[PDB]
C-alpha cells in the first residue's frame, strides 16, 4: 500500500540510518554506556516528580484517594506517551525541535512551545533550590534555629509575632522570606536571597559547563543520593512513634473523595510532571544513542521503578505526618488533665490517658458551678490527621518541626535536606538540557560561539529575570506562575504530540521502522493505547480543565500580623490586574500555523 | 515549683555569634569558584 502522504525523501532515510549507523561519524555527543544513560533519565524523572509536587498533593487532597487514580492514569497514559516519546528520537536523530521539524514542518510551534514552557519551570524552579540551600545553610547547629523564638526588645516575653504563631512559622515567614502584608506592596533585594539564589546559579552553570560530557558524570551520584538517604528515612520514620498510624491512615482509601472529580483534574496533570512528559527533555536523551537498543525495555523499567520510588515517598510522608499527629494530640490531652487537675486538686499521679471522663463526671457532680469556670478543649485523632498545609509548607513547616521533636535533630535536617537539594539539582539538570537545544538547533548562532559561552549567556539571562523572585513579594508571585504554569500547556503539548504521530508520519510506518530498528513488534496493547484509549482520555480531562476553569475561586492564603484572627488563613481575591499576567501563557503554541498558512499561500504568487 | 504570681525572665541566650550560616555559604562558594575555575581551564586546554 506504501502509506507515506508525500513526506519521504526529506526525513533522515533509513538507508541513511544504515549508512550513519556503520562508520560511526563524530561531532555528535553520545553517551559512554547505557547506564549513565538509564540514570540521568531516571533522575530527571524523579527530580521533576518527587519535590514540592507529588507529596504536596498527596497530602492536600487527602492521600489514598489521590494515589489509586494517579496510579491507574500513570499506567494508561505514561507508558504510551514514554514508549512514543522515547521512539520517535533514536530514529529521526535530533532535537525536540529539529525532530518535530523534519516531519510536517509547517507547523514546528509545538517545539518552541515546549521551549518556553521548560524555561518558565524552570524560572519559577531553583527559586525552591534557593530556599532548600538557605535551609541547609542554617543547619549545623545544635540549637536549629527554628526551634526557639527571639526575644523583643523587652528581653522579658516573646515577639508577638512568634507568640501568637509558632516559632517555625515564624523562621520561615518573616525570619527568611520577610513577607508582606500586601501583594502589590514590594520591599528590598533581601541580601540572602539573593546570596543563595547567586549560588545556586553558580552551581548549576558549573555543573552542566560543557554539557552533557560533564552531566553524565555529575548524576552519577546526583541521581542516586536520594534514593540511599531516603531508605533510611523509613527505618527512623516507621519504629519511633506513628507505626502503622499514619501508614494505616493512607491505606484506607476516601470514597468521598474520589466523588468529588477536582482530584482527578490534578491527577493526570501529576504524571506530566511524574515521567517528565510534554518537555524537550529525554527526546535529547533518546536521540543521542544507537540504533540498536530496545525502547520498550527502558519504558517499562522507568515506569516500574518511578511508581515504586512514588509509593516510597507517599510512605514517608504520611508516616511523618502521622508521628507528628500523635504528638500534638498527646499534648493536648496532657493539657487537659492539668486544667483538671489545677482546677480542683486532685493528686497529680491519680488521673491518666484512660479514667478522664469517669473522674471529669466526679468532679462536676461533687462541687458544681465551679467546673464551668474551666475552658476544655476537644482534640481527637482523625482531626489532627486531616489537617493539610498550602503552599510549600509541608517540609518548611511541617517536617523541620517533627525533625526538632527528634532527639539528633541537626543530623536529620542536613540529611534531609541534602537529599531535597539533590532531587531539584537533577530535575533542573532535565529541564536545563531541554534548554539552548533548540536554541543551537534553529541554527541562527555565530559559527565558532563555544557552548559554554552561550549556556553562561543563558544562566545569567535567567538569573536576571529570576531576580524578582528575592523581593518581599516573590512568595506570592511564585504561587501566581504555579497555579497556571504546566497543566494546559502541558496537556496541549502532549495533544499535538499525540495528533502528529497518529495522523501524521503514521502508526503503519511506525511499526515497520520500529521493527526494523530493534524487532519485537509491539502488541496490541500499545495500538489500541495510542489509537483511542489514551488520546481520547487526555482530551476528555483537558475539556474537563478547561470547564472547572470558570468555577474554582481564585485566591491565596496571606501574612498579615495586623489582623485578628492572625494564626488563620486569609483569603481577599485577586488584583484586577494580574489576570494579565497569565494571558502570556494563554495561546502560545497554535500562533504559528496561520502564519505559515499565510505564507505558504501568498508567498508562491 | 511555682509560685503562683512570679515567674521567671532572665533566660537570653547568646550562643551563636558568628552567623555559621554566613561561613558555610562562603566556603561553599569558594570550593563552587575554584570547580569553575579548573573546569574552564581544561575546557580551554584542548590545545
Ligand atoms: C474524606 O474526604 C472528604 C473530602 O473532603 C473529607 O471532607 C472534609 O471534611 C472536613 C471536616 O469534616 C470538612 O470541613 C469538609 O467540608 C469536608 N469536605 C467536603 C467534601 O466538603 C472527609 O473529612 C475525609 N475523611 C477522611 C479523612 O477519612
Ligand atoms: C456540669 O454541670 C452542668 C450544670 O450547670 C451541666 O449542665 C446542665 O445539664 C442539664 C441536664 O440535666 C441541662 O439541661 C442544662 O442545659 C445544662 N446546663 C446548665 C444548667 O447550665 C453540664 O452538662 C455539666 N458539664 C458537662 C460535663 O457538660
Ligand atoms: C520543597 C517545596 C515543597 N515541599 C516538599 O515537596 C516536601 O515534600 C517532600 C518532597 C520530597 C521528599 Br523525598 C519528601 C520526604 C518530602
Ligand atoms: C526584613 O525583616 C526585618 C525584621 O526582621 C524588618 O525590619 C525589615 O523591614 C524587613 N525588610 C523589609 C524590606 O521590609
Ligand atoms: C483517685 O480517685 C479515687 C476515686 O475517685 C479516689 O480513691 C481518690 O480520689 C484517688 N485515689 C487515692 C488512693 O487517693
Amino acid at each position: 500500500v506504501l502509506p507515506n502522504p508525500g513526506l519521504d525523501a526529506r526525513i533522515p532515510s533509513l538507508a541513511e540510518l544504515e549508512t550513519i549507523e556503520q562508520e560511526e561519524a563524530s561531532s555528535r555527543p553520545k553517551w559512554d554506556n547505557k547506564a549513565q544513560y538509564m540514570l540521568t533519565c531516571l533522575g530527571f524523572c524523579v527530580g521533576l516528580g518527587n519535590v514540592w509536587r507529588f507529596p504536596y498533593l498527596c497530602q492536600s487532597h487527602g492521600g489514598g484517594a489521590f494515589m489509586i487514580p494517579f496510579l491507574i492514569l500513570l499506567v494508561l497514559e505514561g507508558i504510551p506517551l514514554l514508549y512514543l516519546e522515547f521512539a520517535i528520537g533514536q530514529r529521526l536523530r535530533r532535537g525536540s525541535l529539529g525532530v518535530w521539524s523534519s516531519i510536517h514542518p509547517a507547523l514546528k510551534g509545538l517545539g518552541l512551545a515546549s521551549m518556553l514552557t521548560s524555561f518558565m519551570v524552570g524560572l519559577y524552579y531553583n527559586t525552591i533550590i534557593s530556599w532548600i540551600m538557605w535551609y541547609l545553610f542554617n543547619s549545623f547547629q545544635e540549637p536549629l534555629p527554628w526551634s526557639d523564638c527571639p526575644l523583643n526588645e523587652n528581653q522579658t516575653g516573646y515577639v508577638d509575632e512568634c507568640a501568637r504563631s509558632s516559632p517555625v512559622d515564624y523562621f520561615w515567614y518573616r525570619e527568611t522570606l520577610n513577607i508582606s502584608t500586601s501583594i502589590s506592596d514590594s520591599g528590598s533585594i533581601q541580601w540572602w536571597m539573593l546570596l543563595c539564589l547567586a549560588c545556586a546559579w553558580s552551581v548549576l552553570y558549573m555543573c552542566t559547563i560543557r554539557g552533557i560530557e560533564t552531566t553524565g558524570k555529575a548524576v552519577y551520584i546526583t541521581s542516586t543520593l536520594p534514593y540511599v538517604v531516603l531508605t533510611i528515612f523509613l527505618i527512623r520514620g516507621l519504629t519511633l512513634k506513628g507505626a502503622t498510624n499514619g501508614i494505616v491512615f493512607l491505606f484506607t482509601p476516601n470514597v468521598t473523595e474520589l466523588a468529588q472529580p477536582d482530584t482527578w483534574l490534578d491527577a493526570g496533570a501529576q504524571v506530566f510532571f511524574s515521567f517528565s512528559l510534554a518537555f524537550g527533555g529525554l527526546i535529547s536523551f533518546s536521540s543521542y544513542n544507537s540504533v540498536h537498543n530496545n525502547c520498550e525495555k527502558d519504558s517499562v523499567i522507568v515506569s516500574i521503578i518511578n511508581g515504586f520510588t512514588s509509593v516510597y515517598v507517599a510512605i514517608v510522608v504520611y508516616s511523618v505526618i502521622g508521628f507528628r499527629a500523635t504528638q500534638r494530640y498527646d499534648d493536648c490531652f496532657s493539657t487537659n488533665i492539668l486544667t483538671l487537675i489545677n482546677g480542683f486538686d486532685l493528686p497529680e499521679g491519680n488521673v491518666t490517658q484512660e479514667n478522664f471522663v469517669d473522674m471529669q463526671q466526679r468532679c462536676n457532680a461533687s462541687d458544681p458551678a465551679a467546673y464551668a469556670q474551666l475552658v476544655f478543649q476537644t482534640c481527637d485523632i482523625n482531626a489532627f490527621l486531616s489537617e493539610a498545609v498550602e503552599g510549600t509548607g509541608l517540609a518548611f513547616i511541617v517536617f523541620t518541626e517533627a525533625i526538632t521533636k527528634m532527639p539528633l535533630s541537626p543530623l536529620w535536617s542536613v540529611l534531609f535536606f541534602i537529599m531535597l537539594f539533590c532531587l531539584g539539582l537533577s530535575s533542573m539538570f532535565g529541564n536545563m538540557e531541554g534548554v539552548v537545544v533548540p536554541l543551537q538547533d534553529l541554527r541562527v548562532i555565530p559559527p565558532k560561539w563555544p557552548k559554554e559561552v552561550l549556556t553562561g549567556l543563558i544562566c545569567l539571562g535567567t538569573f536576571l529575570i529570576g531576580f524578582i523572585f528575592t523581593l518581599n513579594s516573590g512568595q506570592y508571585w511564585l504561587s501566581l506562575l504555579d497555579s497556571y504554569a504546566g497543566s494546559i500547556p502541558l496537556l496541549i503539548i502532549a495533544f499535538c504530540e499525540m495528533f502528529s504521530v497518529v495522523y501524521v508520519y503514521g502508526v503503519d510506518r511506525f511499526n515497520k521502522d520500529i521493527e526494523f530498528m530493534i524487532g519485537h513488534k509491539p502488541n496490541i496493547f500499545w495500538q489500541v493505547t495510542w489509537r483511542v484509549v489514551s488520546p481520547l482520555l487526555m482530551l476528555i480531562i483537558f475539556l474537563f480543565f478547561f470547564v472547572v476553569e470558570v468555577s474554582q475561586e481564585l485566591t491565596y492564603s496571606i501574612w498579615d500580623p495586623g489582623y485578628e484572627e492572625f494564626p488563620k488563613s486569609q483569603k481577599i481575591s485577586y488584583p484586577n490586574w494580574v489576570y494579565v499576567v497569565v494571558v502570556i501563557v494563554a495561546g502560545v503554541p497554535s500562533l504559528t500555523i496561520p502564519g505559515y498558512a499565510i505564507y505558504k499561500l501568498i508567498r508562491n504568487h | 515549683l511555682e509560685f503562683l504570681g512570679i515567674q521567671p525572665t532572665l533566660g537570653p541566650p547568646n550562643q551563636p555569634p558568628v552567623s555559621i550560616w554566613l561561613i558555610v555559604f562562603g566556603v561553599v562558594m569558594g570550593v563552587i569558584v575554584v570547580g569553575i575555575v579548573i573546569l574552564i581551564f581544561t575546557g580551554i586546554r584542548d590545545r
